[PDB]
């Protein structure tokens, strides 16, 4: 993204500067047409350039990185490092998984993490997984409204689970097995 | 030839041959709450790097014997190495016996000594009788002596005269070193907290 902004004209070169580029993700995180979104939007750039707030007041109509590298997740070849597009990567995962369990894998595909806050990830995963998967199996995507910290929330719940007491490792067994415990 | 003198009780099991092995070797087994419940023997306590909370398995909790298993295990672990040089029929053993001990238990102990360890000879001398003989040898001009043996688990007032003990003026008292230690434990527990059992 810093290289993209350099092509634009800002030309940042260090983290102390591109902290604001990191922040740009707060608004420039949408993608609709994974194959031609950036071109179709550069052709009709209006009401899509959120104009991120630069410190110097430069509100230039950011309208290409709005759709460039939210899609880099689905198209690794777009960056330069090659890999299965995030969607087909998850698909290959559930494919290598068992056959019977693959139905529940299709039906319970969760999305979590700070990077998943991109509003378009849900719909794009829906479309790509429906294109890559059979017709009988549907895609019941579930993106929690607060997926930003879903991992932390679930961990805190698992920790403060009522009858989970017996499963905590303690000094008692540490003093006789140490790290040789289940690990 | 050499001989093996053995005195035994609740706290201490003092075995020694004609020249060395002079120490306070205990008689009970120790189990460490931390060392995977390993059962230690009389002298193996020195191998325990943390004797806190040791559970005591006692062949004697007071003057009389209980649970032969522990006593026989202690004797085997002692004999198995430098302490006695397990050789059996080469030498003999002299074991002490309480003032008024279980007749059946003591004769069965003699039976076991003759059968399993097969010492070429052993006798029924008394713990107080041995001290009486020691004192008589120390003072040959004496003809009568009273022994006040206040052991760690014993308190015996035993007379001796004309090389014979009389079973009428022979007193034993249950106030022993073990009782004193337990009372100190209880006092410290009660006066620092409401429970403490080390
Ligand atoms: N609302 C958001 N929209 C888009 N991107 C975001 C958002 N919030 C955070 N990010 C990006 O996601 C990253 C943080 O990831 P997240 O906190 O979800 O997991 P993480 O703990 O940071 O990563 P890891 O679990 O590997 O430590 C940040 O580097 C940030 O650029």
């Amino acid at each position: 993204l810093m290289k993209i902004l350099t092509e634009r004209g800002y030309s940042f070169t260090t983290t102390a500067e591109r902290e604001i580029v990191r922040d740009i993700k707060e608004k420039l995180c949408y993608v609709a047409l994974d194959f031609e979104q950036e071109m179709a939007t550069a052709a009709s750039s209006s009401s899509l350039e959120k104009s991120y707030e630069l410190p110097d007041g430069q509100v230039i109509t950011i309208g290409n990185e709005r759709f460039r590298c939210p899609e880099a997740l689905f198209q690794p070849s777009f960056l330069g490092m090659e890999s299965c597009g995030i969607h087909e990567t998850t698909f290959n995962s559930i494919m290598k998984c068992d056959v019977d369990i693959r139905k529940d894998l299709y039906a319970n595909t969760v999305l979590s993490g700070g990077t998943t806050m991109y509003p378009g990830i849900a719909d794009r995963m829906q479309k790509e997984i429906t294109a890559l998967a059979p017709s009988t199996m549907k895609i019941k995507i579930i993106a929690p409204p607060e997926r930003k910290y879903s991992v932390w929330i679930g961990g805190s719940i698992l920790a403060s689970l009522s009858t989970f007491q017996q499963m905590w490792i303690s000094k008692q067994e540490y003093d006789e097995s140490g790290p040789s415990i289940v690990h | 030839m050499t001989t093996l003198v053995l005195d035994n009780g609740a706290y201490n099991a003092k075995i020694g041959y004609s020249h060395e092995n002079v120490s306070v070797i205990p008689n009970c087994q120790f189990r460490s709450k931390t060392a995977r419940l390993k059962t230690f023997t009389a002298n193996q306590i020195d191998e325990i790097k943390d004797p806190s909370g040791l559970f005591y398995i006692l062949p004697f909790q007071k003057g009389y014997l209980v649970n032969w298993d522990v006593q026989r295990q202690v004797w085997d672990y002692l004999f198995g190495k430098e302490m006695y040089q397990v050789d059996f029929l080469d030498t003999n053993i002299i074991i002490t016996e309480p003032y008024f001990n279980f007749t059946s238990i003591q004769e069965s102990m003699n039976e076991i000594l003759f059968e399993e360890y097969q010492f070429q000879a052993v006798l029924r001398v008394n713990a107080g009788a041995l001290s009486a003989h020691r004192y008589f040898r120390d003072n040959p001009s004496e003809l009568c002596c009273i022994i006040v043996d206040s052991g760690y688990s014993f308190t015996h007032i035993v007379p001796y005269c004309r090389s014979k003990k009389k079973k009428e003026a022979i007193i034993r008292i249950n106030v022993g070193g073990k009782l004193l230690t337990n009372h100190l434990k209880e006092i410290i527990s009660y006066r620092q907290l409401h429970v403490m059992d080390e």
